[PDB]
């Protein structure tokens, strides 16, 4: 019933994975292993969408691990949760990418293509039906982007109806991680444009942001960070997996935030995120998340959209809601809020509520935002893309593997006509 | 014997249903296991002592029908009329009527057939969506024109969920509303139009409850359709047929989209403290207020009324508090209709759901008008379509389930010829 | 059947109708709960032995409207006649006649009419409110002419809490009284005029309390509209009509103003050795002093007079009582008015309510002249507006809320008229 | 429902607002954390006036605390009732202005201007009505008198429309605290004269002499000052925030006691002031605190009434009165002191009694009075800033940081048309 794939690439996408692996365990009240002990009906209902049934009344995640190096694979299967995996699924290279897109997708991508494409067509045949694919990578580096590419892009042609959204996370403009990652950026967004029908942006800048001041607290973890990715990623799904008083899936969100094929990038959010101290002096009400919701501040994505105007907006909410104070809410957002928000588009605000709250919280909230900040972002990239090729920098490498100037220079006029777009539409 | 055949599409119609059929087995004190004469007109009692609802319950999505059969009244339907879908539509009238619908609506034929047929007197179908959700209109629509082509002239009810100009989850709302109007206007014998933000505001400061539910949303429906439905299941002064609206309340074919109001909403603390008579709720009822469609008939005029007293009301009285509001200026009759009102009169009182807003009194009045400031709303939706479409935006999505794009034009242009019928 | 509507504006207003209530409440025998003919003429009996006032409290401050909600007479008043704001006016007239009274009016106006709607005999209406509070003058003001543009020539009197000359609890009291008077002098029918500082020597000197809190001047008024309203309320030797009261006491329309007196107001020890006689009652209410207006009537002239005598007098005694009054030299009248009395006789003892200032006697007298030493005063107060123009003092907040200048000169003008008409 | 927003600045605004919340939660009968231990209904009948309902009956105060250093902020959180506030509501500064104005306002000040306007327009919004703004500050400082005035004027360029007051502590002409104390004073009036509805002037030698000879205490101490100004403000507030048999609110004393938009400084008062003995030698009657709130030894303000006249005068009182007595007594009031009293101004004395007596005191009243006597006042400080400038002393300070000589001129020419306009109206 609408069973869902689970894909991870690199370092950050598999530890990520793993994150929202034991999340979606809490939720479901499975053990370490997999045995089944929820507390309700509910938490069973829907099990086999992330689940799948095993002899002696076990569950195994239905996720499929990819990698070019054995290491963090190895790291995840030694990490907590490491037995509720069955281990046929893993499947890993020898090689590395070493941050390189093209060896990453022509070179060393070119032989573990076959496998991860027999695995994940295993998994959807073996399925009831397949509603879409969740997958989660990084723009920056080798073999995720690249190895997210050729993944998309195979499915694409090989399943053209069901919809799959991709986690990825951009480079952080404060730092360039990698020296080549403009290009691995531009060259990831250049097949996911086509390849993918909706993205989110998430910076890893934002979430220090976020961590230092919002959450308050002195030594940010990698283990923090993905914690939050996985409790949005939960929120999102929460309505196709639970009961809701006004339910929704993937294909509403998507029919909802996409006014146009390629415009399809959005900004992630959540709330409520509070340190030790504030939980006990915030009054948990929809209006006390209404405050927390709109703002540049607890946006994840590195974009201002103060700057930029709201295309269209989305907010899945968790827990005990009478939202006719919800819908008057979004009314009085649009009301004071009129000039982030576009015109053509009439009550561009989406609301879906869902019954059970995420464990540890009575009520929360995530938003989901399609907005032309990003355009910003994307902006730049253009630019330090173009710095880092009229000097012609570290282009042997990808020379040599296969690809060629041209390639490059068709990927940066999608990508400046996309940003254009963009622009033309504010 | 007089039996009516219900019919629920999308999560509206579902949460709808369920409210309604619970609050006529309280009605009829019938168990949730369906054991305990015009009962015979909604429960077919088979076996021995166990009545079983005409109901049928479909959607694209599994999750509300799923949670009906966990539902305390799981025994009280046999598991064979709930109905479940694969994918939804997701707000999206295409999906809902070309992808899945046109093969899964054969199924609901089906099974409204065979209901039908152990039925002799079936008077007619009530018909509970949305329009703004996507299952709520493409399948609505569809099996709507299979029933109308496997019936003709049988009486077929609408209870469609108006979408709020403001008051709209799906972003893609006004696309759908407006496929599906063009669609289901000239089948649509009698539709009635329901403005969430209107019940909402009515309950917030009639009944004074602060944060409500889509529980207390149900109740205020159910009870209305049972205020409908009373003068089948029960006895009065001058009772009333479902034929007979469609006859009264439909000046022309083409303008067939009344609004309802009710009246008293209050709770027991304002009860105990006022007293009822036909004349007070009456003018209550006519201010425009408290009407659950978001619009001021004074903009407009009225072409006909109908009003169905139900418990224990004189009939003189009506008739006094009706000329009056007649001789008040304050509501504007057209000049072709002078004499467009109706009145029904039934001794059952009201049923009162435990734990329910309502407070249970003798007296209550259920107003269905045909007002012309709906025509209003109508044109903004019309605007709204604009304002969507100059742009082509969500085009693709309809593009990708088979539309064609002269569909949008055509319906654009067919409910621009229904606003200025007016 | 004859019902009366009873308005209440500000703190003054709300206060004198809470005794008010309780006073009549008490006299009908009716409980703080409401149970327990002539009750029907001002409670309404709703549902089974539960009754409730014909009475809206307004005011632009929540604090007094929640204390009554407060109060013991919670289960007495339905909830939602009460009326809440957020704004105070604050001693401003244009504050409370623009600001927040032109989109809360309509509210009131909303509360009155379905009032008035269940009431078929209404024979006028009663307001009560104070000239120097902001929400008392224009809130008062705005619906006063919206009642009177309702209702034509329907009947309205006002109890205005006339600032007094040296006790003003506002410094902007002047600019308030001109405006407000300035807009209420065309439609209200008949002010009555009520000077605090009065009010607390006749408590001092004869009832001999020293320290008096507003509980005891609530019950004084509320005492005087008793003896008012006991004719509808009651039977008497010759009932007198609400309407009377505008045909008798208003030689021209402009001048309208009469204020009023009572008799006696003695504590219980002083009751012991006095025993009532009518002559005693009538002179001691027509001794200057006893006026609850500081204006020396001798110093004017006298248009007409009405008594109210309540009680077992017999109608022989009130007749030789003023016959030799009028004989004396003491009061002039005016000459174009030879004939300018009325007598009500009533039969109801006055109601003492327990911890009363009052003491219960069988004979009491309420009198009501339209004096010439009440113009007297109106030019003192429009003096004061010249002190406080001439330097435009507090100007700017009255232009703050829309005002024009012209308009203070054009009262001022206005008032100097209505004063040299006289 | 009416709420109000407290802010404070500089060490003295930021002691007197401590102060002043333990004596609203004394009245209030809140504990010492937060939770509700009332013993009537209307305590809690307008708690929401000064406080917000925290989850699990629970009650923060609606403060917001701002300074340049880190210290005097961290002394609050560590005093007595430092668990009542909410912890993300403080915001500090890192450099300290150092008793300089242009350093609070255009040097120090600019960026913690959109923090306290970011946190002063959350609870604004968060709450249901604001009616207004009550400030604590010292216009001596630097980062005081420059914090306020920038706060007042993106609150007035906001929020035109609710009226706010200022408890500004005016620096003491018996000692000159700090140097450049003139022109912190100049600049500060020249800012509250345009975007302040009114003002309060106390000094510190005025509390002092009330402390030696009326409260007859061998040490003064701050607390006790502190206390003083608190009850003060308390009592000014208890007409909203608790049931008057004549109520009263902020917007009655402002149209009441401002005949003019620039004449709007007013004198606070205070009665019964007794030693420890004193108390069982002077009975508790009105007549008994008339005689004590005229005079001017009962005035926090550094200037003889009697040698001026007074505009326009306020009388809040508490407790059990039979306000007849107080209104004959103000008419005495105004036939004996009629030489005091200004003449064009029928009838000056504005009256309002609260039922709820302050705490501990069965019977109180507090006196606001707008008279010329501030004039002489102001009148000096213009010479001490001419013999201040004449020299050009301490110019560079101002002059680096970015202001002018002309806008000195300015500010002293507003100030000289301002005492112009008083000693006019006299
Ligand atoms: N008044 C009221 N409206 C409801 C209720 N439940 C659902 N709705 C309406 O349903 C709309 C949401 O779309 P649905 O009608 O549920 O559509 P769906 O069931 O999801 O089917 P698809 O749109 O095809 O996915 C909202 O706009 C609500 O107005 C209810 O209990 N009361
Ligand atoms: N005699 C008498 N007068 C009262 C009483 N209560 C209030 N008042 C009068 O009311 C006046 C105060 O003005 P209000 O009308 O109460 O002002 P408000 O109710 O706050 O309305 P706004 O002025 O608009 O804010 C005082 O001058 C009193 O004379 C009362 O109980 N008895
Ligand atoms: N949020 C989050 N981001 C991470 C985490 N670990 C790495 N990243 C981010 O991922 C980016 C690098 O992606 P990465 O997966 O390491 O590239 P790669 O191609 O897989 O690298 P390799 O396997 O070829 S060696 C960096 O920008 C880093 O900030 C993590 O645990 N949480
Ligand atoms: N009444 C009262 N006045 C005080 C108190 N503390 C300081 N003051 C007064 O405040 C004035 C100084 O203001 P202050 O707050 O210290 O300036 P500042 O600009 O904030 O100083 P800084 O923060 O840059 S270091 C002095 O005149 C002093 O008398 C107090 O506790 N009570």
């Amino acid at each position: 019933m609408r069973e869902i794939v689970h894909i991870q690439a690199g370092q950050c996408g598999n530890q990520i994975g793993a994150k929202f692996w034991e999340i979606i365990s809490d939720e479901h009240g499975i053990d370490a292993t997999g045995a089944y002990h929820g507390d309700s009906d509910l938490q069973l209902e829907r099990i086999n969408v992330y689940y799948n049934e095993a002899s002696g009344g076990k569950y195994v995640p239905r996720a499929v691990l990819v990698d070019l190096e054995p290491g963090t694979m190895d790291s995840v299967r030694s990490g907590p949760f490491g037995q509720i995996f069955r281990p046929d699924n893993f499947v890993f290279g020898q090689s590395g990418a070493g941050n390189n897109w093209a060896k990453g997708h022509y070179t060393e991508g070119a032989e573990l293509v076959d496998s991860v494409l027999d695995v994940v067509r295993k998994e959807a045949e073996s399925c009831d039906c397949l509603q879409g694919f969740q997958l989660t990578h990084s723009l920056g580096g080798g073999t995720g982007s690249g190895m997210g590419t050729l993944l998309i892009s195979k499915i694409r042609e090989e399943y053209p109806d069901r919809i799959m959204n991709t986690y990825s996370v951009v480079p952080s403009p404060k730092v360039s991680d990698t020296v080549v990652e403009p290009y691995n950026a531009t060259l990831s967004v250049h097949q996911l444009v086509e390849n993918t029908d909706e993205t989110y942006c998430i910076d890893n800048e934002a979430l220090y942001d976020i961590c230092f001041r919002t959450l308050k607290l002195t030594t940010p973890t990698y283990g923090d960070l993905n914690h939050l990715v996985s409790l949005t990623m939960s929120g999102v799904t929460t309505c196709l997996r639970f009961p809701g008083q006004l339910n929704a899936d993937l294909r509403k969100l998507a029919v909802n935030m996409v006014p146009f094929p390629r415009l399809h990038f959005f900004m992630p959010g959540f709330a409520p995120l509070t340190s030790r101290g504030s939980q006990q002096y915030r009054a948990l009400t929809v209006p006390e998340l209404t405050q927390q919701m709109f703002d540049a501040k607890n946006m994840m994505a590195a974009c201002d959209p103060r700057h930029g105007r709201y295309l269209t907006v989305a907010a899945i909410f968790r827990g005990r809601m009478s939202m006719k104070e919800v819908d008057e809410q979004m009314l009085n957002i649009q009301n004071k809020n009129s000039s982030y928000f576009v015109e053509w588009i009439p009550n561009n605000v989406k609301t879906a509520v869902c019954d059970i709250p995420p464990r540890g919280l009575k009520m929360s909230a995530t938003f989901i935002g399609n907005s032309t900040a990003i355009q910003e972002l994307f902006k730049r990239i253009s630019e330090q893309f173009t710095a880092m090729f009229r000097r012609k920098a570290f282009l042997h490498w990808y020379t040599g593997e296969g690809m060629d100037e041209m390639e490059f220079t068709e990927a940066e006029s999608n990508m400046n006509d996309l940003v254009s777009e963009y622009q033309q539409y504010q | 014997m007089r039996e009516c055949i219900s019919i629920h599409v999308g999560q509206a119609g579902v949460q709808i249903g369920n409210a309604c059929w619970e609050l006529y087995c309280l009605e009829h004190g019938i168990q949730p296991d369906g054991q305990m004469d015009s009962f015979n007109t909604f429960f077919s009692e088979t076996g021995a002592g166990k009545h079983v609802p005409r109901a049928v319950f479909v959607d694209l999505e599994p999750t509300v029908v799923d949670e009906v059969r966990t539902g305390t009244y799981r025994q009280l339907f046999h598991p064979e009329q709930l109905i479940t879908g694969k994918e939804d539509a997701a707000n999206n009238y295409a999906r809902g009527h070309y992808t899945i619908g046109k093969e899964i609506v054969d199924l609901v034929l089906d099974r409204i057939r065979k209901l039908a047929d152990q039925c002799t007197g079936l008077q007619g179908f009530l018909i509970f969506h949305s329009f703004g959700g996507g299952t709520g209109s493409g399948f609505t629509s569809l099996l709507m024109e299979r029933l109308s082509v496997d019936y003709g002239k049988k009486s077929k009810l609408e209870f469609a969920i108006y979408p709020a100009p403001q008051v709209s989850t799906a972003v893609v709302e006004p696309y759908n509303s407006i496929l599906t109007t063009h669609t289901t206007l000239e089948h649509s014998d009698c539709a009635f139009m329901v403005d969430n933000e209107a019940i909402y505001d009515i309950c917030r400061r009639n009944l004074d409850i602060e944060r409500p539910t889509y529980t207390n949303l149900n109740r205020l429906i159910g009870q209305i359709v049972s205020s409908i439905t009373a003068s089948l299941r029960f006895d009065g002064a001058l009772n009333v047929d479902l034929t007979e609206f469609q006859t009264n309340l439909v000046p022309y074919p083409r303008i067939h989209f009344p609004l309802v109001t009710y009246a008293p909403v209050i709770s027991a603390e304002k009860a105990y403290h006022e007293q009822l008579s036909v004349a007070e709720i009456t003018n209550a009822c006519f201010e425009p207020a408290n009407q659950m469609v978001k619009c001021d008939p004074r903009h407009g005029k009225y072409m006909a009324c109908c009003m169905l007293y139900r418990g224990d009301v004189v009939p003189k009285d009506v008739n006094a508090a009706i000329a009056t509001i007649k001789t008040k200026r304050t509501i504007q009759f057209v000049d072709w209709c002078p004499t467009g009102f109706k009145v029904g009169i039934n001794y059952q009182p009201p049923t009162v759901v435990p734990g329910g807003d309502l407070a249970k009194v003798q007296r209550a009045v259920c107003m269905l008008s045909n007002t012309t400031a709906i025509a209003e709303a109508w044109a903004r939706l019309d605007h709204k379509f604009d304002l969507m479409y100059a742009k082509r935006a969500f085009v693709h999505w309809y593009v990708g389930e088979g539309m064609e794009e002269g569909e949008f034009s055509e319906a654009r242009e067919d409910l621009a010829a229904l606003e200025k019928d007016y």
